[PDB]
């Protein structure tokens, strides 16, 4: 059990990311984005797909259905200049699968 | 303070799987758990 | 607000062992499950052990099960996870993170758990031979 | 397609910890949740 | 060797929560799993 992430996104200031956490009938398992910034450790931003936690900015929110499990931002700013990574537990193949990321512009 | 609209986290099948379901309750039926936070 | 540190990494050689002292404190391990990821650079996260509070549902990842073990103490609130064989491609820094350890429970399908990380170390370094 | 062998996890004594067990069943008692999966 | 006192967790009002408890068993009452686990 795999993922299918992007390679990489560009967006541009004041447009919105469509990043996208690719999985075989993924509808079926919960996703679980993270931030991943260069030079400290990753924090955790959506959590069942809907959930929020706290300390967070707002506007950040997911979909998960179907073949693709897509993660929604809003007035991107160069703050948010990372990668994203999804985390999805199986159990019939016993292992956590992270996806390989998404650079951004 | 009358109607409380909200959805809570169950599973009916898919055990490694959660999906929430929104449901309409008066206030006295459900009381206070602790913020924003409700129990049967 | 917790905070999670790590210590004890330094130059290595394959098939030599290390041993890795990351204590924590702010949230009580009697009821928290502990993870273990590595990251490579240019490369993605990748799954290395997992621990229970005292034991089951240990599960290792496929490509790292050969002669790995984790272990947990109550006493002193802490955990390690000692190298051992070192190969030439397993070099990355090794990350510890906290979970919820969220679980729910059905008379009919049991207990399950989910696993997801909360919170996040510093960060650990590995440089074999 | 008269007969498929599979396998499911089932709780054991213990109820937290689950086994894998092996099991044969006629094509038509099951039905295909969808790839290889399959519920009663 | 004839009375234990230990703690376990189970279900609780809410099913999502855990709660750790404590109780005493007699010795015969409970069987080791094997070092220090016991169940019923
Ligand atoms: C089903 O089990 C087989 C093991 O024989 C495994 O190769 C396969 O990936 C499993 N299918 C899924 C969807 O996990
Ligand atoms: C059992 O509980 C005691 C309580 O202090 C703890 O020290 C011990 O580590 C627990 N058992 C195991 C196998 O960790
Ligand atoms: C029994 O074991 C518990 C461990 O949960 C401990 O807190 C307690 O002090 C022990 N003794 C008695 C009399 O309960």
């Amino acid at each position: 059990y795999v993922l299918t992430q992007p390679p990489s996104v560009s967006v541009a200031p004041g447009k919105t990311a469509r990043i996208t956490c690719g999985g075989n009938n993924i509808a079926n398992k919960n996703v679980h984005w993270y931030q991943q910034k260069p030079g400290q450790a990753p924090v955790l931003v959506i959590y069942y797909d809907d959930d929020r936690p706290s300390g967070i900015p707002d506007r950040f929110s997911g979909s998960n259905s179907g073949n693709t499990a897509t993660l929604t931002i809003s007035r991107v700013e160069a703050g948010d200049e990372a990668d994203y990574y999804c985390q999805v537990w199986d159990s019939n193949s016993d292992h956590v699968v992270f996806g390989g990321g998404t650079q951004l512009t | 303070e009358e109607i409380k609209n909200c959805s809570f986290k169950a599973t009916t099948e898919l055990r490694d799987k959660k999906r929430r379901e929104y449901a309409l309750f008066y206030r006295l039926d459900i009381v206070p758990l602790s913020n924003s936070e409700y129990r049967l | 607000e917790v905070q999670l540190v790590e210590s004890g990494g330094n130059v290595v050689q394959p098939g030599g062992s290390l041993r890795l002292s990351c204590t924590a404190s702010g949230f009580s391990f009697d009821d928290s499950t502990m993870h273990w990821v590595r990251q490579a650079p240019g490369k993605g996260l990748q799954w290395v052990s997992l621990i229970s509070w005292n034991g089951g549902r240990t599960y290792y990842a496929d490509s790292v099960k050969g002669r790995f073990t984790i272990s947990r103490d109550n006493s002193k609130n802490s955990l390690y996870l000692q190298m051992n064989s070192l190969k030439t491609e397993d070099t990355a820094f090794y990350f510890c993170a906290k979970d919820k350890g969220d679980s729910d429970y059905d008379y009919n399908l049991g207990y399950s758990y989910f696993y997801y990380m909360d919170g996040w170390g510093k960060g650990t370094t590995v440089t074999v031979s």
